[PDB]
């Protein structure tokens, strides 16, 4: 029927936005894990700059 | 009549006049534009015996009118045609007089300014409408999505139409119109059901055939597989009951239809399906936003109901474009509507009324003040 | 700002949706009543051809 029409219309499309804003949040948390990745790289080459600094104190 | 001077409300879409007042949800009288005129001539008395036959009356007499098309692809025949037209809708069928009520009209993309100059001239010395405005219809279908970013796709039944406009601004640079429409649809159809056996050529089998272009055909998700397994396909093939009673199968055919558009050499067009149409519009403009346009992609018209164009977009983008982004459409039910809809919503804000053509800025600079009041 | 009164008249429409079913539903009962008094109206019509017939069966034999 028409009501069937938009009822499956809404149900669905309220599917793919639910999906859609998982999706989002899950490339919010990628580029979370980026960040994470350049602070523990710049985290692991100040604590090679710490060890030179001592080698050369 | 509402007590109120509200506005009128009009959308002549490429296919489909609805025309109703502002602060309505619906556009309250909707109609083809086809336009009916006795075969033959009088001799009979009695009843009858009138000359323009529009709306519904028309789509009874189909049989004994040649029926003609006033407006094609944007192309204007004879104004007389609206004339005749716009009267049957505000009295016969709005019950209203444009004398109170200003008009907001919606206009084909990319329509001749010259078109423009000599509708307007007309209307106001044949009318008396108190105040005026006209626009894009892709502005209209983007205030129906609420969102000012994303290339709208404009499938009337003349011309198809693709507009970007990121955050509410008009980029006439990329815009194009391809002259694939419902008649091409037909066309091709017709052709296609005259290799089965049926050859029609009268426009009471074109309304049959774009019945059944509502009713039963796919778009084809993989093309050439789906005929190899369309060949036999007793389960896939569908038929269709006209209302004569006879009972007309068609299998391939279904999805073979609106694959032309996407697949022009069928019937001959140097331009590529609308999905390279909408690709290269998106790289005209600058690179960085080319994301949000594949990802705020819209979809406008009547023909917008069929199944399969939202699938069959979104793949061949993809294909295109690379897939790091997400693509996805938006097409909120009844579409067709939409338009009319964002009329309304011009006519809802107290600012609108600031920019109302009005009678007397056109007796002074004549219909050359559009050319300065609407851009 | 135009969106949301669009999200909202939506939603108005939505409601509406069982509105629609009101009067298809009424439509639906109007047509089982008629349906189910035409039950007896054609029983009692089947019994009175009868009758009629049996009377132009016995003016048959009478002439
Ligand atoms: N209910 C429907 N289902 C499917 N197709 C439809 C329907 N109503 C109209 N159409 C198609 O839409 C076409 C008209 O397009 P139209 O909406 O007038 O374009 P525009 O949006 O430019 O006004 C017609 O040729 C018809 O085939
Ligand atoms: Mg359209």
């Amino acid at each position: 029927m028409d009501a069937i029409k938009k009822k499956m219309q809404m149900l669905k499309l309220d599917k793919e936005n639910a999906l859609d804003r998982a999706e989002q949040a899950e490339a919010d948390k990628k580029a979370a894990e980026d960040r994470s990745k350049q602070l523990e790289d710049e985290l692991v080459s100040l604590q090679k700059k710490l060890k030179g600094t001592e080698d050369e104190l | 009549d509402e007590d109120e001077t509200t506005a009128l409300v009009c959308d002549n879409g490429s296919g489909l006049v609805k025309a109703g007042f502002a602060g309505d949800d619906a556009p309250r009288a909707v109609f083809p534009s086809i336009v009916g005129r006795p075969r033959h001539q009088g001799v009979m008395v009695g009843m009858g015996q009138k000359d323009s036959y529009v709306g519904d009356e028309a789509q009874s007499k189909r049989g004994i009118l040649t029926l003609k098309y006033p407006i094609e692809h944007g192309i204007i025949t004879n104004w007389d045609d609206m004339e005749k037209i716009w009267h049957h809708t505000f009295y016969n069928e709005l019950r209203v007089a444009p004398e109170e009520h200003p008009t907001l009209l919606t206009e084909a993309p990319l329509n001749p300014k010259a078109n423009r100059e000599k509708m307007t001239q007309i209307m106001f010395e044949t009318f008396n409408v108190p105040a005026m405005y006209v626009a894009i219809q892709a502005v209209l279908s983007l205030y129906a999505s609420g969102r000012t970013t994303g290339i709208v796709l404009d499938s009337g039944d003349g011309v198809t139409h693709n507009v970007p406009i990121y955050e509410g601004y008009a980029l006439p640079h990329a815009i194009m119109r391809l002259d694939l429409a419902g008649r091409d649809l037909t066309d091709y159809l017709m052709k296609i059901l005259t290799e089965r056996g049926y050859s029609f050529v009268t426009t009471a089998e074109r309304e049959i055939v774009r019945d059944i272009k509502e009713k039963l055909c796919y778009v084809a998700l993989d093309f050439e597989n789906e005929m190899a397994t369309a060949a036999s396909s007793s389960s896939l093939e569908k038929s269709y009951e006209l209302p004569d009673g006879q009972v007309i199968t068609i299998g391939n055919e279904r999805f073979r239809c609106p694959e032309t558009l996407f697949q022009p050499s069928f019937i001959g067009m140097e331009s590529a399906g609308i999905h390279e149409t909408t690709y290269n519009s998106i790289m005209k403009c600058d690179i960085d936003i080319r994301k949000d346009l594949y990802a705020n992609n819209v979809m406008s018209g009547g023909t917008t109901m069929y199944p399969g164009i939202a699938d069959r977009m979104q793949k061949e983008i993809t294909a295109l474009a690379p897939s790091t982004m997400k693509i996805k459409i938006i097409a909120p039910p009844e579409r067709k509507y939409s338009v009319w809809i964002g009329g309304s919503i011009l006519a809802s804000l107290s600012t609108f009324q600031q920019m109302w053509i009005t009678k007397q800025e056109y007796d002074e600079a004549g219909p050359s003040i559009v050319h300065r009041k609407c851009f | 700002d135009i969106h949301r009164k669009r999200m909202e008249k939506d939603l108005n429409e939505l409601q509406a949706l069982i509105e629609a079913h009101f009067e298809n539903r009424k439509k639906e009962e109007e047509e089982l009543v008629s349906l189910k008094d035409r039950i007896e109206r054609r029983r009692a019509e089947r019994a009175e051809q009868q009758r009629i017939r049996n009377e132009r069966e016995k003016e048959r034999q009478n002439r």
